[PDB]
C-alpha cells in the first residue's frame, strides 16, 4: 500500500486538523499544527516542491514558536486541557476523527465519493507528468522569476510589509 | 477530481468549522486562522505543481507573506485586550452591546 | 477699535483673494476658448459651415 | 524511500533509550521525592500563573522578519535570468525597505524592553 | 498619532482600495484586501479606548473570515478554469462563497451583527472612513463578476438586510447605530439592482455616499454623539439644525430631493424585467427607514428641547472646525433630482 | 451594458466620436441650473460661519459658480455623448436584424372590433 | 427546499388530503427547524434540555400550523369543487392562524394571523394562478 | 396660549441606550460620553519565586 503514500499524508493531516481545531488548549494547538504542517509540507515535496515545503515549514514552526510563547505569557489557565479534560472537547476531537475515518472507509470501498464536489478513489500517482524537466525544477525557476517579472508584486509586498511595522508600532503604544 | 485534493478540502472545513464556533478564547481563534491559511496555501501548491504553471509559483509564498499581514496583527489586536482585561476571554468582550 | 483681542479675519487675505480671482478667470477663459473650438470643430466635422 | 527509513532508525533508537532507563532499574516512588523543586521550599503559587512577558514587539517584528526575509532566499536562483537589472534593483529595494522598517523600529523606541 | 505616519497610513488605505480597483487579478485583489484591512485597522484605534479595541478586535475577525473565504474561493476558481482573470467564474460553489465573502465585507444580513457595535465603538472620523470608502471596492468586485452571482441568493440576502437595517433603526437612541442600520438597509437597496442594471447600483452607491458623508460631517460640526446633544444643537446653531432637517429628509426617500434618485430609478429597472412584488416589499420596508429619520427630526429640529445654563458660553465662541465641502455635499444631497439624466454619465 | 463598447477604449471621458456632436450653449437650463446650485453652496458657505450670507466674500461664491459651471458644462457633455451612443447602437442593431424586427399593417378603424361595455 | 416545494405543489388540489398534508407538514417542520436553530444559536439556551425542549416546541408549532393549513384547503377545495380558487387557500390560512392562537394560548393574536396569513395565502395561490414572479429572471 | 414645547419628559426618553426598553435590555447603561471607560485594573499576579537556600 505504497502508492496511497500522499493520501495517507493527508490523512494525517486531516487527523492534526481535527486535533487542533477542536481547540483543547493553544500548547497542544501548536503541537497539532507543528504535526499538520510538517505533514503537509511531506505532501507538497512528495508533488516535487521541495522549496517550498521546506519554507512552510520553517515559517510556521517559527510563527508556531513565538505562538507559543505568547500563550504561556497571556493565554494561560490553572489547569490546560489536553484533550479529555474537557467533555465538549474531547466529544468534538471524537466525531471529527469519526467523520474523517468514515469518509476514509466510503472512498476505499467503491473508489468514488460524492461531497460536495466528486472525487475518485484511486492514488494521486495517475496524475504525474511522464516526461523530464531538463536541467531546472520548474517550482525553483517560477519562484526565481519573482525578481525579474514580478515587480509590482515585490513593490506592494514590502510596501505592505512596512506599512504592517509600521502598524504594529502603532497599535500597541497605549497613548 | 483527485484525492488528496478532497482531504485538503476537508481539512479546509475542519479548521473552518473549528474557528467560527469558539471555546471562549482569543488564541485558539487565532490558530484555526493560521490552520486555514495553511491549507489553502497546500491546495494552492498542490494544483499549481500539477498543472505545470510555473509562473504562479511567485502566487503562493507570496500569499504565505500576507499570512502573518493578518496574523501577527491579531497578536497586536490581542495584548491592549490583554491590557484592558487580565485574561483573554471572548466573553469579556461585551461592552458594545448598548 | 473695538474687541479685545484681534480677530484672525480682522483684515482680507490678499493673497487668497487674488488666488480666487486669478482662479476663477482662468476658468471662465478656459471654457470659453474650449466651447469656441469644440463649437469651431463640430462645424468643420459635419460641413455645417 | 530512504529519508523515512533513516527517521524510522532514530526515532527508534530515540525512544528505545528511555524504555531501557525505566524498566531497568530498582525504583522508590514516595510522595515526597516527585514534588516541584524550589530550592528545599515549597513554591508559592502554581507554574501556570500568566508570566508576563516584555519583548512581544519584538516578537512580531520576528513574526514578520522571518518570512519578509523568506522572500529574500531565492535570491541566488534570481542570479541566473537574463533580465539582471531588474532583479538587483528589485533585491536592493526589498533589503532597502527592510533596512527603513529595522531603523523605524530602532528610532521609536521599540526594540527596548517594556516596564 | 504623527500627522506624517496618519497620511502615510490614509495614503496606504487609498493605495489597497485602488489596487483592487484597478487590476486584473484575483490575487491582487486578495493582496488589496488585506492590505486595505492592516491599513484600516489602526484608524479605529485612534484615541486608544477600550470600546476601540472590542471594536478592532470584531472587525479584524470578521473580515479575516471573509478574507479566507475569497481566497478559498478564488483557489477554487483556479482549480476549475486554469485562469486569473477577474471575469465571470466557472464554479457555482466558487460564486457562492464569493458571494458570502463580500456579503461580509459589506455588513449584509445576516452578516450585519459587527457593523453597529464597531461603528459606536469608534470616533465619527473612523466610523465615517469605513461606512463611506469601505464600501467601495466590495461593490466593485461584485460589479466585475456580474454573470456569475445566483439570482436567489443575492436578491435574499438584499431583502434580508433591508428588512433587518429597517427593524434595528427604530430601538436605536445612538446616532452611529443609527447610520450603521441605515448603511446595511442602503446595502440591500443597492444589491437588490446589481443583477439588472448596475449603472443604478453605481448612482446609488455614489448618492448614499453623498448623504453620508454630509450626515457625518454635520455631525462633527455639531459634535454630537446622542440624540439629545444633537436636539441641543438648536441653542448653538439653528442652521445646523435646518442643514440635518433637508439632509434627513433627503435620506428618506421623499421628493424632490436627491434621495428619491436612486430607488425612484431602481424600481423602474425591476419592472421591466416583470418584478413588481420586491420593488413594492422594498418600499414599505424602507417606510421604517423614513420612520426613524422623521423621529430624528422631530427630536432635532421641529421641536424646542430644553437645554442647559453652560451653553450660554458657547454663544461666544464661534465654530472653527475644518467644515471641508460642507455646503456643496448638502447642496448635492439635496437638491440633485433635476439633474437626473446625469447618471448617463456612469454606464 | 455598454462595458465592452468602453473595451478597447477605457478611461476615456470624451473620445474621439464625441466630438463631431453639437457642444452645448452656454445659455443651457441646465447649466443655469447648477450654476444655481454653485451660489445656494456659496450662501450656505457664508451661513454656517456666521457670516453675512448676500455679502461676506463675493470672490467666494464667484469661485463656487465657476467651478460648479465647469464641471457641469463637462458632465453635461459626456451625458450628450453618452445618449447618442445608446440611439447609435440601437438603430444599428434594428438595420442589422430585420427580421426580428419585422413591421405590423396599420388597420384602419373600420376593419379592427373593439368590444363595447356601457356605463349605466 | 426547492424539492419540497415542488412536491407540494405539483399535487393536484383536492384530490389526496393526506400527500397534500404530508407535504405541508415537511415544509413547516423545516421553517421551524430553521427558526428554532437560529433561536438557539442567538440567544444561549440554560440548559441542553431547555434548547431541546424550545427546538422541540418550535417545530411542533409550525408543523401543526402547516398540516391544518394543508388540510383545511384541501378540504375546502373538494368540498367546493372550485380547486383554482384562492379563497379556499384563504379559509386555510385563517385555519393556520387559529392554530397559532391556540399554540400561543391566545385570542388576538389568532385573530390577527388568521387575517394576515389568509391574506398571504390567497396572494400565492393567485401569483401561482397568474404565473407572478418573485426572484424574476433578468430579461432586458 | 404659548406654542407647547417638549419638556424633560418628553426630551428624557431618548435619553436611554434603547427606546423601547425589554427583560433581556434591562442592564444596558448608556455608553460614556467621552467613550473612554475606567480602567479596571486587576490584581497583575506578580510571580513569587523562591531563590531559596539550595
Ligand atoms: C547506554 C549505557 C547503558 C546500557 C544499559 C545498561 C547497562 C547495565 C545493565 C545492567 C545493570 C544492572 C541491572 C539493573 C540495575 C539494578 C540496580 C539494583 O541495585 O537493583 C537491585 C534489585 C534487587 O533489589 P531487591 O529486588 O532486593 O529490592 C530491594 C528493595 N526493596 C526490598 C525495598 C523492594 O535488582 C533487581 O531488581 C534486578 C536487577 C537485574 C538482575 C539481573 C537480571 C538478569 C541480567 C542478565
Ligand atoms: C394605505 C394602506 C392601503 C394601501 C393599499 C395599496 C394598494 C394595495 C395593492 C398594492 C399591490 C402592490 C402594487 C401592485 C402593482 C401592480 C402593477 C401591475 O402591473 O400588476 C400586474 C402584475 C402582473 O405581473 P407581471 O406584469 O409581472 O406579469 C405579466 C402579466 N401576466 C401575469 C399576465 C403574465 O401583477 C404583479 O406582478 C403582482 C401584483 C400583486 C402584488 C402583491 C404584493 C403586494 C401586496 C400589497 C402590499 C401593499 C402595502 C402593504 C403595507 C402598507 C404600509 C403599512
Ligand atoms: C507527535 C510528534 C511527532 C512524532 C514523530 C516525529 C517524526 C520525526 C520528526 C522530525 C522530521 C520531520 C521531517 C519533515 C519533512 C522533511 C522533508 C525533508 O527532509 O526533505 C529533504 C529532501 C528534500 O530534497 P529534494 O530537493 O526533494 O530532493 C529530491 C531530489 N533528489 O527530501 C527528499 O529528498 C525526499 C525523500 C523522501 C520524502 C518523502 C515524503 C516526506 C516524508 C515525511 C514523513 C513524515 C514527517 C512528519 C513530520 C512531523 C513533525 C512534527
Ligand atoms: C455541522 C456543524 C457542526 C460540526 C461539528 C458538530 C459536532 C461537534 C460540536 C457539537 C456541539 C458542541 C459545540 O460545538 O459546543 C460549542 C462549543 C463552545 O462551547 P463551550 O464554551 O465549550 O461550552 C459551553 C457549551 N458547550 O464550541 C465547540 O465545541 C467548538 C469546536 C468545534 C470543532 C469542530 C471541528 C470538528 C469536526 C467537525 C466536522 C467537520
Ligand atoms: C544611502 C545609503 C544606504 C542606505 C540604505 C541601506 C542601509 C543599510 C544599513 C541598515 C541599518 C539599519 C539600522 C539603522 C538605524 C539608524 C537609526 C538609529 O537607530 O540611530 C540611532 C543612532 C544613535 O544611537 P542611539 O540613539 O543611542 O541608539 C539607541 C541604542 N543604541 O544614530 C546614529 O548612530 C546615526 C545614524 C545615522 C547617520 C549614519 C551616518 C553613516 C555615514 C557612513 C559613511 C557615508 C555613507 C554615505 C551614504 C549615505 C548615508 C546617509
Ligand atoms: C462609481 C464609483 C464612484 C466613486 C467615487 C469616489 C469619489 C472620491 C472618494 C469619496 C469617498 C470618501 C472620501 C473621504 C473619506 C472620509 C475622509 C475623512 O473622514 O476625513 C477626516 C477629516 C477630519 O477633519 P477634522 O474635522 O479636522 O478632524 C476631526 C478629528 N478627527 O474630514 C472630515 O471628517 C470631513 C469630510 C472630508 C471629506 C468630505 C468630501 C469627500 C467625501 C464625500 C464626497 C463628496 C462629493 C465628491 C465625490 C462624488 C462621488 C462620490
Ligand atoms: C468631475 C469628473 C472628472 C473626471 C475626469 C476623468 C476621469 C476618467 O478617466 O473617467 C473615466 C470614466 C469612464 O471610464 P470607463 O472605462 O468607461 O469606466 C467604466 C466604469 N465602470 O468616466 C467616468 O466614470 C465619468 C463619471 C465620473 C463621475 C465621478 C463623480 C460622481
Ligand atoms: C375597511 C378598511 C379600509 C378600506 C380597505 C379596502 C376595502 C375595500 C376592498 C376590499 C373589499 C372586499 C373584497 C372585494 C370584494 C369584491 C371583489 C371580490 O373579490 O369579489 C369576491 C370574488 C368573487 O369572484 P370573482 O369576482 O368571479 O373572481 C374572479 C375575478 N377575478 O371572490 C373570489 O374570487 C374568491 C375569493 C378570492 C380571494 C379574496 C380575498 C383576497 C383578495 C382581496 C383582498
Ligand atoms: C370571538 C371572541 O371571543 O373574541 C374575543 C377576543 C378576545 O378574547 P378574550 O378577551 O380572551 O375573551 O378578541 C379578539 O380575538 C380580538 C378581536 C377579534 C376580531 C374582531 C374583528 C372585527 C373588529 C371590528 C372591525 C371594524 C371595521
Ligand atoms: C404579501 C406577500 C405576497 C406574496 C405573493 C407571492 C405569490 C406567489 C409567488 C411564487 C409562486 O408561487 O410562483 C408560482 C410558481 C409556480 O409556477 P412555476 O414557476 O411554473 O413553478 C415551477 C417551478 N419552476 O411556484 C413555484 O415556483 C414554487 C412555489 C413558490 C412559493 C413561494 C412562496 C412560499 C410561501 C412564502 C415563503
Amino acid at each position: 500500500m505504497m502508492t496511497y503514500i500522499v493520501f495517507i499524508l493527508s490523512i494525517i493531516f486531516v487527523m492534526g486538523f481535527v486535533g487542533f481545531s477542536s481547540k483543547p488548549s493553544p500548547i497542544y494547538g501548536g503541537l497539532g499544527l507543528i504535526v499538520s504542517g510538517g505533514v503537509g509540507c511531506g505532501i507538497v515535496l512528495n508533488f516535487g516542491g521541495s522549496f517550498l515545503g521546506l519554507m512552510v515549514f520553517l515559517i510556521y514552526l517559527g510563527g508556531m514558536m513565538v505562538v507559543f510563547g505568547y500563550t504561556t505569557a497571556m493565554a494561560t489557565e490553572q489547569y490546560p486541557e489536553v484533550w479529555v479534560s474537557n467533555k465538549v472537547v474531547l466529544g468534538t476531537f471524537i466525531t471529527g476523527l469519526l467523520m474523517e475515518f468514515l469518509m476514509v472507509y466510503y472512498v476505499l470501498k467503491d473508489k468514488e465519493v460524492e461531497i460536495v464536489f466528486k472525487f475518485n478513489g484511486m492514488g494521486d500517482w495517475v496524475i504525474y507528468d511522464t516526461g523530464d524537466s531538463g536541467f531546472f525544477s520548474e517550482e525553483a525557476m517560477g519562484i526565481a522569476a519573482l525578481y525579474s517579472y514580478g515587480t509590482w508584486l515585490v513593490i506592494v509586498t514590502g510596501w505592505s510589509l512596512l506599512i504592517g511595522v509600521v502598524v504594529i508600532m502603532e497599535i500597541t503604544r497605549g497613548n | 477530481m483527485s484525492l488528496v485534493y478532497m482531504n485538503i478540502m476537508m481539512a479546509f472545513t475542519v479548521s473552518l468549522t473549528g474557528l467560527l464556533m469558539y471555546r471562549s478564547h482569543l488564541m485558539s481563534s487565532l490558530l484555526c486562522l493560521e490552520g486555514m491559511m495553511l491549507s489553502l496555501f497546500i491546495l494552492a501548491t498542490l494544483m499549481i505543481l500539477n498543472s505545470h504553471f510555473t509562473l504562479a509559483s511567485m502566487m503562493p509564498i507570496i500569499l504565505l507573506v500576507f499570512a502573518a499581514c493578518e496574523a501577527a496583527l491579531g497578536l497586536s489586536l490581542l495584548v491592549m485586550v490583554s491590557n484592558t482585561y487580565g485574561t483573554d476571554y471572548v466573553q469579556n468582550l461585551n461592552l458594545l452591546q448598548c | 477699535k473695538f474687541y479685545i483681542q484681534e480677530p484672525p479675519h480682522g483684515s482680507p487675505n490678499w493673497l487668497k483673494v487674488g488666488l480666487t480671482l486669478g482662479t476663477s478667470a482662468f476658468l471662465w477663459i478656459y471654457l470659453i476658448k474650449q466651447h469656441n473650438e469644440d463649437v469651431l470643430e463640430y462645424k468643420r466635422r459635419n460641413g455645417l459651415e | 524511500m530512504n529519508l523515512m527509513i533513516t527517521l524510522l532508525t532514530n526515532f527508534t533508537l530515540a525512544t528505545l533509550l528511555v524504555t531501557i532507563a525505566f524498566w531497568l532499574p530498582q525504583l522508590n516512588v514516595y510522595s515526597e521525592k516527585t514534588s516541584p523543586y524550589e530550592c528545599g521550599f515549597d513554591p508559592m503559587g502554581s507554574a501556570r500563573l500568566p508570566f508576563s512577558m516584555k519583548f512581544f514587539l519584538v516578537a512580531i517584528t520576528f513574526l514578520l522578519f522571518d518570512l519578509e526575509i523568506a522572500l529574500l532566499l531565492p535570491l541566488p536562483w534570481a542570479s541566473q535570468t537574463t533580465n539582471l537589472n531588474t532583479m538587483l534593483t528589485m533585491a536592493l529595494l526589498l533589503i532597502f525597505l527592510l533596512a527603513v522598517s529595522l531603523a523605524y523600529e530602532w528610532t521609536q523606541k521599540g526594540l527596548e524592553w517594556t516596564e | 498619532m504623527n500627522p506624517i505616519i496618519l497620511i502615510i497610513i490614509l495614503m496606504t488605505v487609498m493605495l489597497g482600495t485602488i489596487i483592487v480597483m484597478i487590476s486584473t487579478h484575483w490575487l491582487l485583489i486578495w493582496i488589496g484586501f488585506e492590505m486595505n484591512m492592516l491599513a484600516i485597522i489602526p484608524i479605529m484605534m485612534k484615541k486608544h479606548n477600550p470600546r476601540a479595541t472590542e471594536a478592532s478586535t470584531k472587525y479584524f475577525l470578521t473580515q479575516s473570515t471573509a478574507s479566507m473565504l475569497l481566497m478559498m474561493a478564488i483557489i477554487i476558481n483556479l482549480m476549475f478554469s486554469g485562469q486569473w482573470t477577474v471575469m465571470k467564474l466557472f464554479n457555482p460553489m466558487a460564486s457562492m462563497l464569493m458571494t458570502m465573502a463580500l456579503a461580509m465585507k459589506l455588513g449584509m444580513a445576516p452578516f450585519h451583527f459587527w457593523v453597529p457595535e464597531v461603528t459606536q465603538g469608534i470616533p465619527l472620523s473612523s466610523g465615517l472612513i469605513l461606512l463611506t470608502w469601505q464600501k467601495l471596492a466590495p461593490m466593485s468586485v461584485l460589479y466585475q463578476i456580474l454573470p456569475s452571482i445566483n439570482l436567489d441568493l443575492i436578491l435574499t440576502l438584499s431583502i434580508l438586510s433591508i428588512t433587518i437595517g429597517g427593524w434595528g433603526g427604530l430601538n436605536q437612541t445612538q446616532l452611529r447605530k443609527i447610520m450603521a442600520y441605515s448603511s446595511i438597509a442602503h446595502m440591500g437597496w443597492m444589491t437588490a439592482v446589481l443583477l439588472y442594471n448596475p449603472t443604478m447600483t453605481l448612482l446609488n452607491l455614489i448618492i448614499y455616499i453623498i448623504m453620508t458623508s454630509t450626515m457625518f460631517t454635520l455631525f462633527m460640526a455639531n459634535s454630537t454623539t446622542t440624540t439629545l446633544s444633537l436636539s441641543h444643537t438648536w441653542n448653538k446653531a439653528p442652521i445646523m439644525t435646518i442643514l440635518v432637517l433637508i439632509t434627513l429628509l433627503s435620506m428618506g426617500g421623499l421628493p424632490p430631493l436627491s434621495g428619491f434618485m436612486p430607488k425612484w430609478m431602481i424600481i423602474q429597472e425591476m419592472t421591466k424585467n416583470d418584478s413588481i412584488i420586491l420593488p413594492t416589499l422594498m418600499a414599505i420596508t424602507a417606510l421604517l427607514n423614513l420612520y426613524f429619520y422623521m423621529r430624528l427630526t422631530y427630536s432635532t429640529a421641529l421641536t424646542m428641547f430644553p437645554s442647559t445654563n453652560n451653553m450660554k458660553m458657547k454663544w461666544q465662541f464661534p465654530t472653527t472646525k475644518r467644515m471641508t465641502l460642507l455646503p456643496t455635499m448638502t447642496v448635492l444631497s439635496t437638491m440633485l433630482l433635476p439633474l437626473t439624466p446625469i447618471l448617463s454619465i456612469l454606464e | 451594458m455598454m462595458t465592452g463598447r468602453q473595451a478597447r477604449a477605457p478611461l476615456q471621458f470624451l473620445p474621439d466620436e464625441a466630438r463631431s456632436l453639437p457642444p452645448p450653449k452656454l445659455t443651457d437650463p441646465r447649466l443655469a441650473y447648477i450654476g444655481f446650485l454653485g451660489y445656494c453652496s456659496g450662501l450656505i458657505d457664508n451661513a454656517i460661519r456666521r457670516r453675512p450670507v448676500l455679502s461676506a466674500g463675493l470672490h467666494r461664491q464667484f469661485l463656487y459658480i465657476t467651478s460648479f459651471v465647469f464641471v457641469g458644462y463637462y458632465l453635461l457633455k459626456r451625458q450628450d455623448y453618452m445618449y447618442a451612443v445608446r440611439d447609435h447602437d440601437m438603430f444599428s442593431y434594428i438595420k442589422s436584424h430585420p427580421e426580428d424586427f419585422p413591421e405590423k399593417d396599420k388597420k384602419t378603424y373600420r376593419e379592427v372590433f373593439e368590444e363595447f361595455h356601457p356605463v349605466r | 427546499a426547492k424539492t419540497l416545494l415542488h412536491q407540494y405543489w405539483d399535487i393536484p388540489e383536492g384530490t389526496e388530503c393526506h400527500r397534500k398534508t404530508y407535504a405541508a407538514t415537511s415544509i413547516g417542520g423545516a421553517s421551524g427547524l430553521v427558526v428554532s436553530a437560529y433561536s438557539v444559536a442567538l440567544k444561549t439556551p440554560t440548559s441542553f434540555l431547555e434548547g431541546v425542549a424550545r427546538t422541540g416546541r418550535y417545530t411542533f408549532t409550525a408543523a401543526a400550523i402547516g398540516a391544518i393549513f394543508g388540510l383545511t384547503s384541501c378540504i375546502s377545495a373538494q368540498v367546493r369543487e372550485k380547486p383554482d380558487d384562492p379563497l379556499n387557500y384563504l379559509i386555510g390560512g385563517c385555519a393556520g392562524g387559529l392554530t397559532l392562537g391556540a399554540r400561543t394560548r391566545s385570542y388576538g393574536i389568532g385573530a390577527a394571523a388568521c387575517a394576515y396569513m389568509g391574506l398571504t395565502a390567497a396572494l400565492v395561490k393567485m401569483g401561482q394562478l397568474e404565473g407572478w414572479k418573485v426572484f424574476a429572471e433578468p430579461k432586458v | 396660549a404659548r406654542q407647547w414645547q417638549p419638556d424633560v419628559e418628553w426630551a428624557e426618553q431618548y435619553g436611554g441606550a434603547v427606546m423601547y426598553p425589554t427583560k433581556e435590555t434591562a442592564h444596558w447603561k448608556p455608553p460614556p460620553w467621552n467613550d473612554v471607560d475606567p480602567p479596571k485594573d486587576t490584581l497583575v499576579s506578580n510571580l513569587t519565586l523562591n531563590f531559596g537556600p539550595q
